[PDB]
């Protein structure tokens, strides 16, 4: 079931050719032939400040002069008020509550 | 309208009087100026209508379709030009004057007030959309193609000149600002029956209606790019413009003689769907691909509700841009190797990379991704649909499966895979191509940081 | 910047800090971070940018529409009339179609600010987001896109016929 | 258990009882089988190796497969008819009746 | 198409394969290979070639019977879980055709080389047009083999898509 | 309020920020994979400050910012929704996701588009948190087809690959078949309560919820690939690993668990709703476990424990637990991306062998990849106080004990015995016993991008469920008194699962062979689930559309030689007009 003699030879020559082909595509020296622990803190903070601190500018002059100046833009969930809290809007002091039966 | 009719005539001279080598910049350079100037027609108030003479308006719904048309001019002559290299110079300015004709027929029709004009120059975009056709195909076939265009369109449209005509005797007016205060009811007849149809079946034809789509197919494949660019991205919708106007004097008979047509509608988008997985020629799988978009258009006007007319106005516009890209990319394909066969030319996304790019926005685009306005208006239809009855959400939603289905299919089958070994002539994308696919999807997703200006009078 | 009793809150009720920890609390320096790093800045160019503004004061009116007859008492097919009745009255369903907006988010916002407490809590509100509602549903509902004066006046005589039987067999 | 091939399962080619009678008319038409296709590849081969050839080298199967190709109709619409004509007479007398929750319906 | 030998070989290397799936551990699938060996051998010289065919007959039922479900399937073979996985990035030598002058200005060493193939492809084609045309029969070719270079000087008949092909791993 | 709001917003911008850059205005090719990783990293801090203001106070809000669209009654707005869900959920998919990126670097170091990869990886992130902070159904819609086409993009990254790009549509084909239930839903509720906005949905509180809830469940099937809709998220392996990462962990598929946690107040009082979820969780969990069991795909087994875990989710949904249902969304982040990239670690290893029949022997020569498996299968199994105990227990603890299907309660329960078996399968063939791998060994795990990225989630996998468990507050009354028998279930059948699952896998090594089982190639073929369905129902659709201009056209020409076939005889026209004449006067009495 092996080759014959004339598939030997078409597979010789062939495969000559190919490593030639397959030398050949390799780069030269010149090629390619171009056109003419500090670092980490101050890569890092360029990045803080750019990615970071403007956008969070923007966003807060965003959000503080043209979304918030609309009804209903920023709706939070009212603070939840505890028995003996104290409100600072008002002064109001907040109950305790009953005296609990003893567990 | 006349500072939009004047300068689309001037564009003729234009073309004629250039030097032979500038045919092209200078009639692309003005069209742009032209479609510039067009947005001053946004101009648009809650109450009224933009009422300018006797015989024209603008409404919320003539001026998207008016600001589409004029943009598609210069797009289609970007996209003609190279075919028409080789051709002489006479005939290349009888071309372009054919697409000038064709515009200047088009924004009169959208403009008309009084609905005789309106069937005039509806009839009239024929002659010159034939002539495209037949003069400009490449096979022999596309004369085959512009007959079955031309009788489809008067077989409907000859009854639809005799209803008018019945109209204005009947009520003494056909301008559509009267019929707005002096429409009276349509009662149960046999008459209004033939009334009615005889006022809907041209526009059902152009639409295309469902079993009466098989003149589409014919055509796309037989058009040179500009046909069918201006055949998908407008002509189409001058059915829909015109079903939304005329539905106005057909109320109360609409409620029952909507029903076979949505039948039609709701199951032909489905066929028309699942039909598109099995094409083999890429112009024909984009045909098919509208005929199942504009299904959805008929059902909303007919089903006559706020929501649904917002998203009818949305789909057309959307399903211009996105249809007319498609079908530009289809091309760019067929001026390299030239054939439509979809199975030639696989794993072009190897050899082309940024036309890859968009035939991937293209495609996502055809099967609505959210929020492009393909999406937004699809799901309006589809919500305004579920009202006027529940189960047509089963219809709605397989819809939407088959069109992703075949939408990506087209992407993975041309672009992805292994490139065909013999095709070797697979030149880079030029900077015309790219600009052409750019002018399309760009507009289109900038529709989407504001699309009120796409939802019609309804909005 | 809007007016309170259009788009009304109730008083806000906040807690004074009670810590019962010796641990500081990040979130207290990280407020005065962005104090500091983030409102006083923003602060400052907004108040060159109203310097600016002050310099050039120039107003814009709300336009004010007179009332013209309504299409009850236009004429058949007399256009000229019915044009003035039929722009009004679309003019007045665009603004009850803000009107519910309106009501919609009152009762939204209050949804978000009761908490866990909404369901009893947002009762006035959803019971005035139920009138609005049915209002809103009686006039313009049904009509179709289509819609007019006419046909609105059309729904009303069917309505108040059927209230007129309705209270005759009573 | 023999095998039961269905449309979606081919039968095993190894299971097939006409693969191991094989007779001298059988290998003729495999010869034959072979030649055409061999004519064929060559015919290919020679553009496909041609290096002055650009473009693209048109397959007459691919080209009559196109052709061929591009040479339960009122059933459906009729049912479908039915379906919705029966859901809205039925949600039409509804609302006639005050018995259809509209409740928050405003948008349609 | 198949000959007998060739028939009884595929099966064994099929069905060791599908063993070492069903074995998993190298000492057990060593133990079970000899013995699966030795059912081959007992049949080796089976003279009778209607009991031969018999033989394999029964065998591939077996095969089918006892084949494991999710056999091993090597990687980069059909149906394993990188074959085509490098496709993408096979790009034909014919692109660089058009590459603008700027790009191929980048590797002035590697285009020169190119140039020399394509101008011992140009010279070498009639050559090879004209070796198969005499040695093709009247009918054309009968199989699919291709024979080689007779002389010195002349390449192989149809050489080109088979050197110049992509990388297996081409990026 | 306004460091609140501000922050939350500044997480959502800078992620997009590597995107905008794409166009070029300060755009460094040379590391775009670092870049997009910093920016993650740093997203993560930023969202760990409005965390911690709702953990202190439970401090939440909603902003609308911009007025997109109004639609007659219906506004629309981009509006977010900053809640205990979003709170929590961003900040783990951040961590997770910023561990991916890191695995990343260095498993795709030689794709030569691997820009595009971040690019897409940050996309799929993108659509991820639209769709976790949405406040309104249209926004949610954005994040819920967003992320099913990255996952298109990115299960198709090879493309090829037939292989590859069939399995990329398959995903699509499914979630688009849930997405019909997201569409019902949308138009039951803009039709019935006139609205898409959360707020609204949840003060009407409809009581015939049945057709809406009927929607979102199926939407969570495709999205979340329950039992029906659950092939793809197996073949989704198709994707380069850092794909399933974090496909399976922080975006996709846990997105239609996510959407029904969203709907629990409307889900709490709806019991049919609630025998739904549950069963169809039940039968997922068992169904796929029961896959893994057989798998011999490094890639699908972990696969196949997603999709089973999902099932739990889903069950948790089923018995009004959707807290519970969302802590196992946050601890399952943590060990299956871990999973995933030790798996990746091995192929790596291995020059892309993906079998783990060609694995073993790896437990010495892999040790930090061993140490991290280990982590990961105990955490997954509920081992005591690791990240998966504090969810998983108490999930199994309140179905134990909740009002329940009892059919759906054993198959829970079997599957969680399942889970142990398929886990020391990894275990046992991967890293014990004889290496089976070829004979040029190139095992090197010795790289900071590989090692490191591994630690950030394998220190998830101790801490992050006792963390997380001690921050967040309550929102039910967890059931704490129990017989000792419900209490030890699941640490009991686990050990079941592992002592049953040590003896089948050591009977391997006896020199029998055994012919295979009805029940072996069922688990093996995946039910036949795939091979039917698969084949059955693309034919019969792509087959019903195999099964008048020309007889118009045919009745003129014939008509046209009737008129026109004439003798051209002066004797015979004339003798027509005699007829004409004789029948105008008598037949139509012309005359008159
Ligand atoms: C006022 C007038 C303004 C005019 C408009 C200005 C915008 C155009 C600026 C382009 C400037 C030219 C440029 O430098 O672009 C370079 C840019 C990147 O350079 P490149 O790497 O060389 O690209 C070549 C490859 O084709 C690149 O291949 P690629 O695949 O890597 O990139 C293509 C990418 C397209 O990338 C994108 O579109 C960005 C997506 C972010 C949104 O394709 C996708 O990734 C598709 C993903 C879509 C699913 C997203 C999920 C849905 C989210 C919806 C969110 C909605 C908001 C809420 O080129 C392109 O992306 C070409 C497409 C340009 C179309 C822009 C459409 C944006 C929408
Ligand atoms: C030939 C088919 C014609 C249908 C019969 C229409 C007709 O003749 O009706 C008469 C009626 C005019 O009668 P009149 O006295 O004015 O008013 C009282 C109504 N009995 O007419 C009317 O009231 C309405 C007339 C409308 C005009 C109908 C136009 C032709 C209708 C047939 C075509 C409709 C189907 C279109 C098919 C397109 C094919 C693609
Ligand atoms: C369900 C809804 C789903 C929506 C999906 C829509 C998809 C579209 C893609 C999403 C786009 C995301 C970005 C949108 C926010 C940015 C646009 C913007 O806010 O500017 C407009 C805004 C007007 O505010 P508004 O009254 O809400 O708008 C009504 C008209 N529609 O302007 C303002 O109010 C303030 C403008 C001044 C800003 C000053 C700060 C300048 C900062 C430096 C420049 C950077
Ligand atoms: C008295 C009532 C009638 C009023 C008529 C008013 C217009 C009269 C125009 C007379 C001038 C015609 O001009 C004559 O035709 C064309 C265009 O003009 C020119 O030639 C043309 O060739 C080609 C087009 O084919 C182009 O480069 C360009 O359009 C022009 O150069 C001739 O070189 C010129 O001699
Ligand atoms: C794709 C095409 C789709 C086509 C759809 C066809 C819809 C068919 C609608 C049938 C109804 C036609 O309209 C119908 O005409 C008859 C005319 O006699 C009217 O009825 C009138 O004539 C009959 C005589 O038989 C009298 O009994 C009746 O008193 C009188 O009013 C009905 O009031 C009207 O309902
Ligand atoms: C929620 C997480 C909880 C994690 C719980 C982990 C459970 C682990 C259960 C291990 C049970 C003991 O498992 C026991 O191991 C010993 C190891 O000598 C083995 O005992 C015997 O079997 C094997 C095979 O014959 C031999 O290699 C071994 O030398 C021999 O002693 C058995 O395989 C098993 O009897
Ligand atoms: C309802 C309004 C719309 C209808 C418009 C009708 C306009 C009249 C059209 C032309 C009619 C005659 O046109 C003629 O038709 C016949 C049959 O199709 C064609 O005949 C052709 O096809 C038929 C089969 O279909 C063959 O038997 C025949 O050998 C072949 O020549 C002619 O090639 C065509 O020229």
């Amino acid at each position: 079931s092996g080759y014959t003699p004339e598939e030997k030879l078409r597979l010789q020559q062939l495969r000559e050719l190919r490593r030639r082909w397959l030398k050949d595509q390799e780069l030269s020296p010149r090629e390619p032939v171009l056109p003419p622990v500090i670092y980490k803190t101050y890569r890092h903070s360029i990045f803080a400040f750019t990615h970071v601190l403007i956008p969070v500018w923007i966003i807060h002059y965003y959000l503080k002069y043209h979304v918030t100046t609309k009804p209903y833009t920023i709706v939070e969930k009212k603070p939840r008020i505890f028995p003996g809290d104290t409100i600072l809007e008002t002064g109001e002091v907040i109950p305790p509550m009953k005296e609990f039966p003893d567990q | 309208m006349l500072k939009y009719i004047i300068p689309t005539i001037m564009l003729m001279p234009l073309t004629w009087l250039s030097k032979n080598n500038m045919i092209w910049v200078n009639s692309t350079a003005h069209s742009l100026l032209i479609s510039f100037t067009s947005l001053l027609l946004m101009n648009q108030f809650g109450d009224n209508s933009l009422n300018f003479s006797l015989l024209f308006f603008s409404d919320s719904l003539s001026t998207p379709l008016l600001i589409l048309t004029m943009w598609l001019l210069p797009l289609m002559l970007m996209a003609s030009q190279h075919h028409l290299s080789k051709e002489n110079l006479t005939r290349k300015k009888l071309f372009i004057t054919m697409l000038i004709s064709l515009q200047l027929f088009l924004i009169m029709t959208f403009t008309a007030m009084e609905l005789i004009l309106f069937y005039i120059l509806f009839e009239a975009t024929l002659v010159p959309t034939l002539i495209i056709i037949t003069r400009w195909g490449n096979q022999t076939e596309r004369l085959n193609a512009g007959l079955y265009f031309l009788f489809y369109t008067l077989a409907g449209s000859l009854p639809l000149l005799v209803a008018l005509i019945y109209i204005q005797n009947t009520v003494g007016s056909l301008n559509f600002l009267m019929l707005q205060y002096w429409v009276q009811p349509v009662h149960n007849s046999w008459s209004n029956v033939f009334m009615w149809l005889a006022c809907m079946m041209a526009f059902m034809v152009k639409m295309p209606l469902y079993g009466l789509h098989l003149w589409l197919p014919k055509a796309h494949v037989e058009a040179p790019i500009a046909g069918s660019m201006v055949l998908a991205a407008v002509l189409l919708k001058l059915g829909g413009y015109g079903m939304l106007r005329i539905t106005l004097i057909l109320n109360p008979m609409t409620d029952f003689m909507a029903y076979p047509f949505i039948m039609l509608s709701l199951w032909g988008m489905i066929m028309t769907s699942s039909i598109c997985l099995r094409q083999t020629d890429l112009k024909s799988l984009i045909a098919y691909s509208s005929v199942s978009h504009m299904a959805l258009v008929i059902v909303a006007i007919l089903i006559q509700t706020p929501w649904s007319y917002m998203g009818a106005t949305a789909l057309m516009i959307a399903h211009g841009l996105t249809s007319s890209m498609l079908f530009c990319l289809a091309n760019s394909n067929y001026e390299r190797i030239h054939s439509r066969t979809m199975i030639l030319a696989r794993g072009l996304q190897t050899l082309l990379p940024l036309m890859a790019t968009w035939w991937l926005l293209a495609s996502l685009t055809n099967l609505a991704l959210p929020p492009t306005i393909n999406l937004i208006g699809e799901l309006f239809v589809v919500m305004s649909t579920f009202s006027w009855s529940n189960i047509t959400i089963i219809l709605m939603g397989v819809n939407m499966v088959i069109t992703a289905l075949y939408s990506l299919y087209m992407l993975i089958m041309t672009q992805r895979g292994k490139y065909t070994y013999h095709i070797n002539n697979i030149s880079p994308s030029f900077t015309r191509e790219n600009a052409l696919m750019s002018l399309h999807i760009l507009p289109l997703l900038l529709l989407t940081l504001n699309p009120k200006i796409i939802l019609g009078p309804l909005y | 910047s809007w007016d309170k009793d259009v788009y009304p809150e109730p008083p806000r009720r906040t807690p004074a800090p009670s810590p019962q920890t010796s641990l500081p609390n990040p979130i207290t320096y990280l407020t005065k971070a962005f104090d500091l790093l983030v409102d006083r800045p923003v602060t400052l160019v907004r108040e060159f940018i109203e310097r600016q503004h002050a310099k050039n004061k120039y107003y814009y009116y709300h336009r004010e529409f007179r009332r013209v007859p309504d299409i009850t008492e236009c004429q058949e097919k007399d256009v000229l009339c019915m044009f003035e009745a039929e722009m009004q009255w679309r003019r007045d369903y665009k603004v009850d179609q803000e009107i519910v907006n309106i009501i919609q988010e009152r009762l939204k916002a209050c949804q978000q600010r009761e908490g866990e407490s909404h369901r009893q809590n947002c009762a006035k509100e959803l019971e005035q987001f139920t009138q609005v509602v049915k209002a809103y549903q009686d006039r313009y509902h049904d009509l179709g896109a289509h819609y007019s004066a006419r046909k609105c006046l059309a729904k009303q005589k069917q309505r108040m016929l059927a209230e007129r039987k309705a209270a005759k067999e009573a | 258990p023999k095998y039961e091939a269905s449309r979606l399962s081919s039968l095993p080619t190894t299971l097939d009882p006409a693969e191991y009678d094989i007779s001298s008319e059988t290998r003729k038409a495999q010869a034959e089988r072979l030649a055409i296709r061999s004519r064929l590849k060559r015919e290919y081969q020679l553009q496909y190796y041609d290096p002055s050839r650009r473009g693209v080298i048109e397959d007459p199967a691919l080209v009559r497969w196109t052709y061929a190709r591009s040479a339960f109709g009122i059933g459906p619409l009729v049912f479908w008819y039915y379906v919705f004509k029966t859901d809205r007479d039925r949600k039409e007398k509804l609302i006639q009746e005050g018995k259809l929750d509209r409740t928050f319906n405003i948008s349609y | 198409y198949l000959t007998h030998q060739q028939k009884v070989l595929r099966l064994y290397k099929r069905a060791l394969r599908h063993l070492e799936s069903w074995c998993i551990h190298r000492d057990k699938y060593r133990y079970f290979a000899c013995l699966l060996r030795a059912r081959f051998d007992e049949h080796k010289n089976e003279k009778d070639m209607v009991k031969a065919t018999q033989l394999l007959r029964e065998a591939e039922e077996e095969f089918w019977h006892g084949q494991h479900p999710q056999p091993y399937i090597f990687p980069e073979s059909p149906g394993g879980t990188s074959y085509e996985r490098y496709e993408c990035y096979k790009v034909p030598e014919w692109c660089l055709d058009d590459w603008h002058p700027s790009e191929k200005a980048m590797y002035p060493d590697y285009f020169a080389k190119r140039e020399q193939w394509k101008k011992l492809r140009r010279e070498s084609w009639e050559r090879e047009v004209k070796q198969l045309q005499e040695e093709t029969p009247v009918g054309g070719p009968r199989t699919e083999a291709l024979p080689p270079a007779r002389k010195q000087g002349d390449l192989p008949p149809l050489w080109w898509h088979i050197v110049t092909r992509p990388r297996e791993r081409p990026m | 309020m306004n460091m609140f709001s501000s922050l939350s917003l500044v997480t959502l911008l800078l992620l997009t920020m590597p995107i905008m850059m794409m166009s070029f205005n300060t755009y460094k090719p040379s590391n775009y994979p670092l870049y997009v990783k910093t920016a993650i990293s740093y997203a993560f801090i930023t969202s760990m400050i409005p965390t911690m203001m709702f953990i202190h106070s439970g401090q939440e809000l909603i902003i609308s910012n911009w007025h997109w669209l109004t639609i007659q009654t219906l506004k629309l707005s981009l509006s977010f929704k900053m809640d205990y869900f979003s709170m929590m959920f961003i900040p783990v998919a951040l961590f997770v996701t910023w561990s991916i990126m890191e695995f990343s670097m260095w498993y795709m170091y030689s794709d030569p588009n691997i820009n595009k990869f971040f690019k897409y990886l940050l996309l799929f992130l993108i659509t991820m948190l639209i769709l976790v902070t949405a406040n309104n159904l249209f926004q949610l819609f954005i994040g819920w087809e967003g992320v099913g086409i990255m996952s298109f993009l990115l299960i198709g990254w090879w493309y090829g690959r037939a292989d590859a790009n069939t399995a990329a549509l398959q995903a699509i084909l499914y979630n688009r078949i849930g997405d019909i239930g997201f569409i019902l839903a949308m138009a039951w509720f803009l039709t019935n309560l006139n609205t898409w906005d959360l707020q609204q949905i949840f003060m009407l509180n409809p009581s015939d919820s049945n057709m809406p809830l009927i929607g979102l469940a199926l939407a969570a099937t495709g999205k979340s690939a329950q039992f029906g809709l659950h092939p793809w998220l197996p073949s989704a392996m198709e994707g380069p690993t850092p794909v399933s990462a974090l496909l399976h962990s922080s975006t996709m598929v846990v997105a239609g668990i996510f959407l029904l946690i969203r709907f629990y107040p409307l889900t709490e009082n709806n019991k049919y709703i609630q025998s739904i979820t549950l069963c169809l969780g039940a039968i997922t969990t068992l169904f796929t476990a029961m896959c893994a069991l057989t798998q011999n795909d490094i890639k699908k087994i972990i696969a196949f424990s997603t999709s089973s875990q999902l099932g739990l989710m889903m069950v948790t949904i089923g018995i009004n637990q959707p807290y519970l249902a969302f802590l196992h969304i946050c601890t399952h982040a943590f060990f299956k991306a871990m999973l995933f990239m030790c798996s990746g670690s091995i192929i790596h290893s291995l020059n892309d062998e993906q079998d783990i029949r060609k694995m073993g022997g790896l437990f010495k020569a892999m040790p930090f990849t061993t140490t991290a498996l280990i982590v990961g299968s105990l955490a997954l199994t509920g081992m005591p106080f690791l990240t998966g105990f504090y969810s998983k227990d108490l999930i199994i603890e309140a179905a134990n004990t909740s009002y329940t299907n009892a059919w759906a309660l054993l198959m829970t329960l079997i599957a969680t015995s399942f889970t142990a078996i398929y886990s020391t399968r990894i275990i046992f063939f991967a890293l014990l016993g004889q290496p089976r791998f070829p004979t040029l060994v190139n095992i090197n795990e010795n790289n900071p991008l590989l090692i490191n990225s591994i630690k950030r989630l394998l220190i998830g996998s101790l801490f992050a469920g006792y963390i997380i468990s001690n921050n967040i507050p309550p929102t039910t009354i967890p059931q704490m008194t129990m017989p000792y028998y419900l209490k030890t279930t699941a640490l009991i059948v686990t050990i079941l699962g592992f002592i049953l699952a040590l003896e089948i896998s050591n009977m391997t090594k006896n020199l029998k062979y055994h012919y295979p089982s009805n029940a072996f190639k069922f688990s093996t073929l995946l039910g036949y689930f795939p091979t039917i369905m698969h084949r059955l129902a693309p034919y019969m659709n792509l087959s019903m559309s195999q099964k008048l201009p020309k007889t118009i056209s045919l009745a003129q020409m014939k008509a046209s030689t009737l008129v026109t076939n004439q003798k051209g005889l002066i004797k015979l026209y004339f003798l027509s007009f005699l007829i004409t004449i004789l029948i105008s006067m008598i037949l139509f009495n012309f005359h008159e």
